[PDB]
């Protein structure tokens, strides 16, 4: 037992009261006068009291003493008394089943948070407490007790399955399971939604019990209650990825009750329904067990992808026409974009079957007079585009122009989602004649790129960014207008739509190359760029996207962006200095310093390994006035991947052109770029590989000792077929050119590399890379033959994959080909291939 | 890397 002294509780009361006052204040002192009175040993124990004892005092007041004590909890409960903690505990459960639902929720949460603060073996007897209250006969104990229980499975799952309290849900999962028959709605929302948190864990005691689990979620489909329905279509989804086999008997009534609750009048019913479609979709299962029910779910799905009251209110698209928050509402998931996913994967897995289902629907929303109508079919029209390409490609003839119109549009939600749709069908646009559609499409975007409204102007610019992508060089004749409107966008944009435009100028320079460097594009171009690079400044994090933009520029311009270099290079250096300095001062003291972000030395190393790419030699009276070499060494000593692999894209670069300057670091970087090589981070590894490829092809013959200790763990790279197909390439590729440059080392592996070898390198286009590695082989097996002989059929496919090689290349197979044909056989190995190669092979 | 979509998942 304890109580209570009458003054001190007064005076408690009268905080939490003005606790209440509107006055910010009032709230701030008193909030202060309690944050002191938090040393006071019992304070806690006072607040527990005013939240269970006092039944007298108002339910707010009541209610904000619980929810200060939750936070009191949260706070500081490994320091509090035993003595306070058993009251509270065994109080809390004592008002458990208070009767206001406000008062039993703080008691919920409250309990809650005890639990989990502390360990549940810090309080045993809690789940069977709850467990046998449960079987209570008044009501509210019964009601609270589960309610606290859901809260409990929802935080708690992880340490319930563990043996922690000896396995407690063996006998919790049959009580839940027993309490599916209970009268109450409340009830079986509560009881389900506890079952549900040990779906996705395969918790034994669930699945001892499934066949149970299951017979009784379908007693409990037909339910009233909306949060009950909510319940059963998530517990269905979570079976359908779990325990699929025991649903598969009941596939199609649950697919049927299912497509029911997707047209339930409850929104939320409604999304959790198309979950299950979702899931569904990736199942392998779906396209056989789905198919009879196409005709009865299309329709709903594309129903539902029309925007709700809401949605047009909160969009403002109900306005005529002559912001953060508003984002954070659309944005959430929603019924409209479930629909749409659902529709988009499903699109994907039956693709050609699936048209005449939808079509007949589509035709009918695209040429619809309600605006709502018609952007729900441009959306249907965007989303089935990916999957069912082939089978629409008949009508875009007829489509295309009408979208095209639709740009102009007086709705702005219809602008934007026609700017989708027509990335969509960016591809088969460029495709085509550019005069016929090309032209007219990228006149409209751009024409929308400096719309009125800001979502079009977003949707403008990510369109016009992916029909680049697919155009490639067919931009070049417009290059004026695009560079003319985008240079316009800088003087009109905001932040929150400048990084797209970052990305569209971006993937501009990365699409047009080399075209791009003209005097008019380059003093129209760069004059805003460094105008955004001199405001901001070297802390901004608006500075990533627009290096990360600045790089592609520098190398699309080469030589052309020389007078821009100077003070970009400078700075790229001293971030990543910066960030080095910093983090190794983090590193000695934490407490002093925190941790830089590693995105500035990343981005600055990409963009400032991307600008002597693009300068080649021009950049070595630049490099050569720098301490950048110690820097890059001690990013590629750091342990982060991404430096890691950004400073050996740097070498590699700074390889390419004036190495002179680098060479006599070579000592220094071998070893450890030969260290991080093999443990095979996969970009790092990647990027490892290629600038040992430069590094060598740069050092010749000279490079004696450090074969050595980079072929083993190559070939050992080359030894795991489960490297992905880039990374193996290179290293083949790597392999080649150091057989090329210092075949000695190399000469007793043939065996081990030449079939992977060849299969990978036969699917790279012929170029300097693939040529100086061939021609290490081709040194390797003049070196040794004998290290070839069961592979020859892997050579002579390899030397087949290339198309019209230069003559000095084909001069060596073929004096090698005709070497080993004496040295039947060669006959042979060409019979292997079709015409085209043999005929190629007998060419040589 | 894939632009902004009209379906796109919160949490990417």
């Amino acid at each position: 037992e304890w109580k209570p002294d009458e003054q001190g509780l007064q005076q408690i009361l009268q905080l939490l009261k003005e606790s209440q006052s509107p006055d910010t204040t009032i709230q701030r002192t008193v909030q202060q006068k309690l944050e002191q009175l938090n040393q006071y040993p019992d304070f806690n124990n006072y607040l527990i009291f005013v939240l269970t004892k006092l039944k007298s005092e108002d339910e707010p007041t009541r209610s904000l003493s619980g929810l200060i004590l939750k936070n009191n909890v949260k706070a500081h409960f490994q320091n509090f008394p035993n003595g306070v903690t058993d009251f509270i505990k065994s109080e809390c459960l004592n008002n458990i089943g208070d009767s206001s639902p406000l008062i039993r929720a703080t008691v919920g949460i409250l309990i809650t948070t005890i639990a989990s603060k502390g360990e549940l073996q810090n309080w045993p007897d809690l789940l069977p407490k709850l467990c046998s209250l449960l079987d209570s006969e008044d009501y509210n104990t019964c009601e609270g007790a589960f309610g606290a229980l859901q809260k409990i499975c929802e935080d708690s799952a992880e340490i319930l399955d563990s043996d922690v309290l000896d396995r407690p849900l063996n006998i919790m999962i049959p009580k839940f399971l027993q309490f599916f028959k209970h009268s109450s709605p409340k009830i079986r929302s509560h009881a389900v939604a506890c079952v549900n948190q040990f779906i996705i864990s395969r918790t034994q005691a669930l699945m001892l019990h499934i066949d149970s689990f299951i017979e009784n979620l379908f007693a409990l489909a037909g339910d009233e209650e909306p949060e009950v329905r909510k319940n059963v279509c998530r517990a269905l989804v979570m079976l359908l990825e779990v325990r699929m086999d025991r649903l598969l008997p009941h596939m199609h009534n649950i697919v049927e009750y299912m497509l029911q609750r997707t047209q339930d009048q409850d929104e939320n019913v409604a999304l959790e329904a198309c979950e299950f479609w979702l899931t569904l979709a990736e199942q392998p299962i779906c396209k056989d067990v789905l198919v009879r029910h196409l005709p009865k779910l299309i329709p709903v799905l594309v129903n539902g992808m029309k925007y709700s009251d809401i949605d047009i209110i909160l969009l403002k698209g109900d306005v005529e026409e002559d912001e953060i928050d508003d984002d954070d509402t659309i944005s959430d998931w929603n019924l409209r974009k479930c629909s749409a996913a659902a529709l988009d994967v499903l699109a994907n897995v039956y693709r050609d079957e699936l048209l005449p289902h939808i079509l007949p629907l589509l035709k009918e929303l695209l040429f619809h007079h309600e605006w709502v109508v018609k952007e729900s079919g441009i959306l249907v029209l965007g989303a089935i585009a990916e999957g069912c390409m082939q089978g629409m490609i008949p009508y875009l003839p007829e489509l295309i122009p009408h979208l095209i119109q639709c740009l102009s549009d007086k709705k702005a939600l219809v602008r934007s989602i026609t700017c989708w749709t027509l990335s969509r069908y960016a591809h088969w646009v460029v495709s085509q004649p550019p005069d016929t559609y090309l032209k007219p499409l990228m006149t409209e975007l751009l024409k929308r790129i400096l719309d009125s409204n800001k979502r079009v102007q977003e949707a403008a610019c990510s369109a016009f960014a992916t029909l680049e992508e697919e155009a490639c060089t067919e931009l070049v004749p417009y290059l004026a207008y695009i560079l003319d409107t985008l240079v316009f966008a800088f003087s009109k944009y905001q932040h929150k739509n400048l990084l797209i435009l970052y990305d569209a100028i971006g993937t501009l320079a990365d699409s047009v190359g080399h075209h791009l460097n003209k005097p008019e594009y380059i003093q129209m171009l760069m004059p805003p760029l460094i105008q955004k690079w001199n405001m901001l400044k070297d802390e901004d994090k608006d500075l990533f996207p627009l290096l990360e933009c600045l790089s592609s520029v520098a190398t699309a311009l080469q030589s052309g962006f020389l007078p821009y270099c100077e003070p970009v290079y400078q700075r790229c250096v001293n971030l990543v200095q910066k960030t080095l300095a910093q983090a190794m001062l983090n590193n000695a003291q934490p407490d002093q310093y925190e941790a830089p972000d590693k995105d500035f030395m990343i981005v600055a190393l990409d963009l400032l390994s991307g600008l002597a790419e693009g300068l080649g030699g021009n950049i070595e009276q630049l490099v050569a006035r720098s301490n950048i070499l110690t820097l890059m060494y001690q990013c590629m000593q750091d342990k982060m991947p991404e430096v890691r692999q950004s400073s050996f894209a740097l070498l590699g670069d700074l390889t390419k052109a004036c190495f002179q300057h680098v060479k006599p670091c070579i000592a220094d970087f071998m070893p450890i770029l030969g260290t991080n090589l093999n443990p095979e981070f996969i970009s790092v590894c990647n990027n490892a590989t290629w600038a040992i490829g430069e590094i060598s092809i740069q050092m010749g013959i000279e490079m004696q000792p450090y074969i050595p200790m980079v072929l083993h763990q190559l070939v050992e790279i080359i030894n795991r077929p489960n490297t992905p197909k880039t990374l193996l390439e290179n290293t083949a590729i790597t392999i080649g050119r150091l057989g090329y440059v210092c075949p000695q080392e190399v000469a007793p592996m043939l065996q081990q590399f030449i079939r992977p070898w060849c299969t990978s390198l036969r699917n790279i286009r012929d170029n300097e890379e693939k040529d100086s590695a061939f021609r290490g082989i081709c040194t390797m097996i003049s070196v040794n033959p004998s290290g070839v002989i069961q592979d020859f059929i892997f050579f002579c496919d390899a030397v087949a994959s290339w198309i019209n090689p230069k003559d000095d290349l084909r001069d060596m197979f073929c004096k090698i080909l005709h070497g080993f044909k004496n040295q039947e056989n060669w006959r042979r190995f060409s019979d292997q291939f079709p015409l085209p190669l043999k005929e190629r092979l007998a060419a040589f | 890397m894939q632009r902004p979509g009209p379906y796109d998942r919160p949490g990417a």
